[PDB]
Order: C-alpha cells, then structure tokens, then sequence
C-alpha cells in the first residue's frame, strides 16, 4: 500500500450511455441540391469534410441493434420531414365529384390497367363548371354505391381522408444522408463483421458522423444497401420466436431492372385559382406494360447461399421458401419508388421452391398506384403526379425481409416469406452498427500527491 | 383500460364457412398484435395466426393455413378471423387475445370474451 | 419436437393444502401459467419462468429446474380451483385439472 | 499519446490505454467539448436545441472545478485524504494496468459522496478567508 | 448556516442572518445559478427562452470576476481603499448586526461607481504590465 489523495484529472476520456437528438450532415455538394428535395432536408450542410475514424485499441463496448436509439430519431424525424414538404402543396378536395368512368381507348388498341374517367370541375369563376377528362393509370377507383349503374366511380381518398398533390418541384431520392452527434457525444461504430446484431463487440472505433445513409423506402427487399463485408449475415432479435423479422444481409447484390414502358402525356387540369392538377392526358405510344428483370442464375444462387447459412441455426431442417401471406398491397407485393412513380410488384418467382442449402430472366408483374397511404400505415394521403415518358430502374437488392410460419410443421421442413411495413426495420438494417454515449470527464482518481501547502503553486505530482 | 369487445356465439353445419369479429378499444391506435386462440375443451388449447394492425401482416400457424383468413378495419379498431370449410372438429370457443405489452406478445393478458363455435352434423 | 408436457393429470385437494404442477419442455425458451375456471376467459397468473403476474395473489410461485418446470401452488382455497396450462413461445400443454375433494 | 496537437480523433484511443499514459494529452478533450461539429424545418431547430445542452453541460463542468479550486488546471491536487473504503490504497501499481474506461466502475457510488470532500476541503480554506493574514 | 452538502433550500436562512454566518457556505448559490430545475408547445418555447437567459446572466458575472483579478474566488480582496463617504469606516462592528439583504440598500446608489475603482485597481496592475520586472 501507500499514503495517497484525492486528485482531478477532467478532460478524460470515458463516455456514458445517453440518447439525443443528432445533427444531419450530406455528402458532397448534394446539399445545394438537396434545398429541392424530401427525404433530404432543407438542406444538411456539413462544417468539414466528413467522415473521420479512429480506432480504438483494447476498448471492447457493448452493442444492440434492436433496442437502438438512433432508429427512432430517424423515423420519427423523416416523417416529419416528409409531411413538411407536402404541406404548401395543392390539396385535393374539389375532384371528389361523380367521376364517370370508361374504357381507356388507344391508337388500333385498349389498355387493360386503367379507365378513361370524366368530372365536372370548377373553373376559374366559381359559378361555372366545365367538362374535364384525365387517365387515371390505375383500375383502385371504387364503384360508387347506392346505384345500379356501373359506370359511377369515385376517388378512394374521400371515403377516409382527403389528400395532398406531391408537388413538381420536389424530387424523392435517396440521397446519402450522414448524422453526426453534437459536441459533448461521441458516435461509436462497431468494425466486427461478425456481428449478430447484439453483444460484445471488440474492435470498436468513434467516428464523426455516420457513412453515407440514404433513406430509401420499400418492402420485402431492401434496395440500394450497404452489402456485408465477408458472407452473408442474418439477424433477428430471437429466431426461435416466430414473430419478429429476420433481416438478411447480402455479401454481393443482384441487379433489379423495372420500367414502365407505356409512353404517357401530363395534363394540367385547371382545379382553382392557382391551384392546378396534373393527371395522365393520354398514350402516345404502343401499350407493354410494366415490368422487371432478375436474374434467373444470380438470384437463385441468392437462395442457395442463404438457405444454408439460415440452416445453421436451423440444423437438419430443409428450408423452404413460399408466397407472401396476406395484408394491404403495400406489403403483400415488393413495393417501392423510382422516378416519381410507386411500384407494386408481384414477386412472380421470388418465393418459390424448396432450397435446401445442401445443393443435393424471371418476369415480376408490376401494378402502379397514384394515390398512396404512407408506408407507416395510417398516415396522409399523397397524390403522386403523373411522370411524362417512358420510366427505367436499376437498383442493388442487398437484403431481404423474412418472416417464418409455425409451430407444428413438419420436423423437418421450415417454411419463410417476404414482410416488410414497418420502415424502421429497412433503416435498423443499415443504422445498426453505430451507438451514441456522451462523453462524461469522470469522478476522482487518487494519487500519491499530498495536501497543498498555504495556496503554493507545484510541479511534478 | 384496453380491453377487447368480442361477439358472438353461432351455430353453423359443416362445410360452411364461419366469421368472428373482436374490437379493440381503451386503446389509443391498434400498433401492436393480436392472437387468436381456440380452446376446446377436452384437447389442449390450439393458436391460430397473429395480426400485426399496422401493415396488416399475418401468420397462418397450424395445419389451418389453408382455411383460416384474417382482416382488420383500422378505422373501426377492429379485427376479424374468418375460418372456411367448418369440419365437425372445430367445435370450441375462439379467444381473441393480446400479449402484455408490445415488445413481447407472447405472454397473452388480455383476452376477449369467447365466441363459442358450434358444428352440428 | 417442441412439445411441453403438464403432468400430472389432475390434482384432487382438499382445499386449503398444497399442490403441484409441472410443465416439462423440449427446447430454450420462456415459459408462463394460466389458470381458468369454466366460462370465463384464462387468466394469466406467472410470466417470464417464476414472476407473477399483476394482481394476482402470492399463493403462486414457479422455479426452473433447468429443462424442466415446475409451478407450486401453496393453500389453495376454493376460488382458484380450474384448470392450469402451460406456454411457451404458441406451444400449449394439455392442461392439469385442479379439483376439490 | 505523445503529441497534443493532434486530433480529438488522434488521442481517444486512449480510452484502451494505460490509466497512466492516457493523462498526457488530457486538453483535447478540453478543446472538442465545446463547439465540434455544429426555411425553418427540422435541423434548424435541432441547432438550437442539442446546441444550447452542450454549452450548459460544458459549465456544468467547469463551475465544479472553480469551486474546488481547480480553476483552469487539468491535473489537479486537493487536500482530502483518500479513504480505504472507496478502493484499496495501492493505485499506484495499478493505473498502469487500468484504463480510465475501467477505473470508473470503482467508484460509481461513491463519486457523489466524494464530491462532498472536496467540497470540504474548500471550507479548509472558507474558514481560513476571514480571520489573520490578509493584513500582508 | 455553516456547512456545504446542504441544499440550496439549505443555506438561505441566511438571507436574514448575520454577514459573517451568510459569508460561509457561500459556494452554494455558484452552484444554483448553473442549471437548477431546467409537438412543440409553450412550455417547450420556454425552455429555449429561460434556459438561454439562465446561462448568460451566469456568464456576464464570472466576466467581472476574470477581470478584477478574482477568478475563481468567492472571497476576493481588491487593491481599493474604503472611501468614507460610501459608508461609515466601521463596518466591521456592525456586519455581526446585518444581514446581506440589508447591507445591499446602502450600496445601491454607489456600486456602479465602485465598480470603476476595481478596474482602476486591476489597472494599477495593467499599467504595470510592459515596463521593467518580468524580463523573467
């Protein structure tokens, strides 16, 4: 032992577990573009050229992905986002008339997806109406009831909530998008690519902001992420409860072409004084309907590999794939943005077969919607405005979205299908490697100093 | 004060189809799952597929996958179960249940009424 | 393979002793009791192995002796008398009938 | 680590390091705490609601030191005896092993209380404030 | 009261007691003015517009003391000699008698002004601070 006293050392380096609100950051000089843009802010302007790392060295932290706070500050931050750009924008109230609906006619040709519906509008004067006509491109138009007569349908908004118009002028993208913490915390990030999504991680590093994470929004395949470095990761919070989402993590994509191939005109109905409505006018061109293209051998490799890797977990059990149980078309068919227009797609082959793991072009058919309820379920109405021309898509799938049935399965048979609904879920799979601690100078350490003598000054202890 | 309304007791034949209806209230918004669960007597109690309100994302549990059908109306707070092809086994009463918080479902503390089920041949 | 068995079948009592119950399971997971009486909807009485529900009396108490489990139920008067079953993660037991004499 | 110029993210591996060598460059912390990194819409506000906490955690801080009179100093000596009970009295051989990361789980309890003594320690010097010398 | 744990609901009984009793325990108040007890709504505007104020008012007191040559010190003698015409030249026997909240009515008129000296006496030494000795 030895006669030691108290001391003060702050300025030290030791953090504390806490939870605040973070500061966003973009990459780049997307920031002067992203004043025109949702989904992006207005705008996240960085301060220095992010981001930086240390690694620190013999520092083991304890992680959770599932219990993250990070997760909820996005979500409950990009809605909020998402709503304040719709905001200033025309509302659409004065269409809910009797629309009187028909076959949609083309050149030599007729368009199986939609109707040729026509509605009396208000003009410029309010005491007068005139005659208008617009394609709705989609058939989700519901029948009017209380009638005989088919030909009387009407906007699905008005029968819940009335919606909003997505204005022209913003643009929905995915831009990059980096949260850096404020001063006073400290944003860990764990390096082991082995990570299950909790425990023990022992290699840690503190960076200044997060990597480059964009927010983009789909279901039953997560587009556009950021690919696991060695092999292929899964990760739930207990996969022996069948509830729960088994997130996967691809090690290398598969490229996903769409389009919507019709050649379609906007037109500007004129709803009031300033406030203008854009619907499809007509069909310039030869009719194909939309689609998409995945590789037949690349994607089947997808299932093999990850067949396997799930029976690791799942020992002697073969593993099968199947269709998508039930719920709304947001989440019963793979559904995503691209171009201003809201794919729908059918996953024609994407869940089939038995894939054992042991190893002993597929056409998707894509509907299109205009008006959307928002991925959160509940939430406002939107008015997607028609995009002019031919549309085309190419994107990285980098995970998909499982869910397992059970109990009492056959012994030896599992069977899984796509989920998705719940956007947290698509950004806890790329937001999962980062923690916030705030960085606390701590209490006392003792020393072999001795107590100071009349107010003198001292060097050395 | 969440407490689930459930109705009703029916007779039917076999073959035909079946609905039941149970209503969530007490509650502020329908965000977390909700069980169905037969208990007949005699047998050890059976669990049919949850339903997650928000998505409406569902999960046919046992060999009933193929007949059982599940729905939900949010603007009314209510969830429905729909069993088609009755067989003279399906005699027994439906539990519409909800686990204790929404972290963890499986530990079902609120339960509806029962809605007993009977087959006649 | 995932089966929890309740043995024994029924308890006959004469009401105010003890009694026991135990749920056996063939794989990791947690466990909770119900107890109903006829017509009325099961109530919960224990969760998470051996905590007890809200509400519920301090007769009830549970012990995890590893792959096993067991519920032991001390002076029971009348008004508990039902029918017990097990959970897990969906998997029931077959139900233990407690009964008076 | 030697060297104090450096970065905020050139010194915090010492978190890892010895208890020891992690009290060299001890100002960097001193100089990141106070401003780092940082229409209306929702990173307007958030640059006045995380910045505003950190200045008032930075004083927080501060105003501890200049009460116990530690004013301005990183290290710093106080007149309290360290009690035993607190942890064993042969640190000494031991922040060479420890980081600082593990040295604060000792004395999670009793941080609080400590804080009382170098409090004390002050009145050492409140009741020596009022009654001879200053007549020099 | 004497002593320094206390709470600030601790130690302002003083505020009626004598100089010499509210002259101890005076680090409590330093440590009050910090933080205390602090959809967007009125109460979470006010938490930006009280909490702003409570940290700059802080702010413009510890920026007397950084200038007269007292930081850091509650107690502080200055370089200023007692001029009879702001008080009468025995205070000493009569701060046994008053209380703090009293001796403040005399000075009211007068602490501006005196505020002037003790920067002429920190002035003293600003004058001196390019001529001769610290060639050290």
């Amino acid at each position: 032992a030895e006669n030691l006293w108290v001391t003060v050392y702050y300025g030290v380096p030791v953090w504390k577990e806490a939870k605040t609100t973070l500061f966003c950051a973009s990459d780049a000089r997307a920031y002067e573009k992203e004043v025109h843009n949702v989904w992006a802010t207005h705008a996240c302007v960085p301060t220095d050229p992010s981001p930086q790392e240390l690694v620190l060295g013999n520092v083991t932290e304890n992680f959770n992905m599932w219990k993250n706070d990070m997760v909820d500050q996005m979500h409950e931050d990009i809605i909020s986002l998402w709503d304040q750009s719709l905001k200033p924008c025309v509302k659409l109230t004065p269409l809910c008339v009797t629309l009187i609906c028909s076959n949609a006619t083309v050149k030599n040709g007729t368009v199986e997806e939609m109707k040729n519906c026509s509605f009396n509008t208000t003009t410029e004067i309010r005491d007068k109406e005139k005659k208008e006509y617009a394609l709705f491109y989609k058939p989700d138009i519901v029948p009017l009831s209380e009638t005989n007569n088919t030909s009387e349908y009407r906007l699905i908004n008005c029968n819940t909530s009335a919606c909003t118009q997505a204005c022209p002028k913003v643009t929905f993208e995915p831009i990059p998008i980096h949260y850096c913490a404020p001063a006073g915390y400290a944003i860990l990030k764990c390096n082991d690519e082995t990570f299950n999504g909790t425990g023990p991680c022992s290699n840690v590093s503190t960076v200044q902001c997060t990597h480059g994470i964009r927010p983009v929004v789909s279901t039953q395949l997560l587009l556009n992420g950021s690919l696991a470095e060695k092999e292929i990761v899964i990760r739930s919070e207990n996969l022996t409860n069948n509830a729960k989402i088994i997130i996967v993590h691809l090690h290398t994509p598969v490229e996903i072409v769409c389009t919507r191939p019709n050649n379609n005109t906007r037109k500007s109905v004129r709803i009031g004084p300033g406030q203008t409505f854009y619907a499809t006018g007509d069909i310039i061109g030869d009719i194909k309907q939309a689609h998409c293209n995945i590789s037949e051998e690349k994607w089947n490799d997808t299932l093999q590999k990850v067949g396997i890797e799930l029976q690791k977990h799942f020992p002697n059990k073969t593993i099968k794939y199947n269709q998508s149980a039930g719920g709304d078309m947001e989440i019963t068919t793979h559904s995503f943005n691209c171009g201003g227009e809201f794919f729908y797609c059918n996953t024609s082959n994407l869940f089939n077969g038995t894939y054992n793991g042991t190893y002993i072009t597929i056409t998707l058919q894509c509907r299109i919607k205009q008006i959307i309820n928002m991925w959160q379920g509940v939430g406002r109405c939107m008015y997607a405005p028609p995009i002019a021309g031919n549309i085309t898509c190419r994107s990285n799938i980098t995970g998909l979205l499982l869910t397992r049935d059970g109990g009492t399965n056959s012994n030896e048979t599992e069977t899984f299908r796509p989920a998705g609904g719940d956007m947290r879920d698509n950004w806890r799979s790329e937001l999962y490697k980062y923690k916030v601690v705030k960085i606390e100078p701590l209490g006392v350490a003792p020393t072999r100093c001795k107590r100071r003598v009349v107010g003198r000054r001292r060097r050395r202890r | 004060q969440v407490q689930l309304v459930q109705s009703g007791g029916q007779m039917k034949k076999p073959g035909e189809s079946m609905r039941i209806s149970c209503r969530a209230s007490g509650y502020e918004f329908i965000d977390c799952t909700l069980n169905w669960i037969r208990l007949a007597p005699g047998k050890r109690p059976e669990w049919m597929g949850w339903l997650k309100p928000r998505g409406g994302a569902v999960n046919y549990a046992r060999p009933l996958q193929g007949r059982v059908t599940m729905t939900r109306d949010v603007y009314s707070d209510t969830a429905f179960l729909e069993l088609r092809s009755l067989t003279v086994d399906d005699t027994a009463v439906y539990f519409c249940t909800r686990g204790k918080n929404c972290d963890y479902n499986w530990d079902f503390e609120h339960w509806g009424r029962g809605t007993p089920v009977i087959v006649s041949s | 393979e995932i089966v929890l068995t309740q043995s024994p079948g029924t308890l006959s009592l004469s009401p105010g002793e003890t009694a026991i119950i135990s749920c056996r399971t063939s794989q990791y997971g947690s466990l909770a009791w119900y107890q109903q009486r006829p017509g009325q909807a099961p109530r919960l009485v224990i969760y998470s192995g051996s905590t007890r529900a809200a509400g519920i009396p301090d007769r009830f108490s549970g012990s995890r002796w590893g792959p096993d489990y067991n519920l032991t139920i001390s002076n029971l008067e009348s008004g508990d008398f039902g029918v017990y079953y097990c959970q897990q993660y969906e998997f029931f037991g077959q139900g233990t009938k407690v009964q008076v004499d | 680590a030697v060297g104090i110029g450096a970065v905020f993210l050139g010194f915090l591996g010492a978190a890892g390091s010895t208890m020891g060598a992690a009290s060299m460059t001890l100002t960097v912390q001193a100089r990141n705490l106070l401003s780092g990194i940082v229409k209306l819409t929702v990173w307007g506000i958030k640059q006045l609601q995380a910045r505003v906490l950190a200045v008032e955690r930075y004083l927080r801080d501060q105003q501890l030191l200049g009460i116990w009179g530690c004013s301005g100093k990183l290290i710093c000596c106080t007149n309290v005896p360290w009690n035993s009970s607190w942890s064993n009295r042969n640190l000494s051989e031991i922040w060479d092993n420890m980081t600082w990361l593990q040295w604060d789980k000792e004395i999670s309890n009793y941080t609080q209380i400590i804080y009382g003594l170098l409090e004390e320690s002050q009145n050492q010097q409140e009741k020596n404030e009022q009654d001879l010398l200053a007549l020099d």
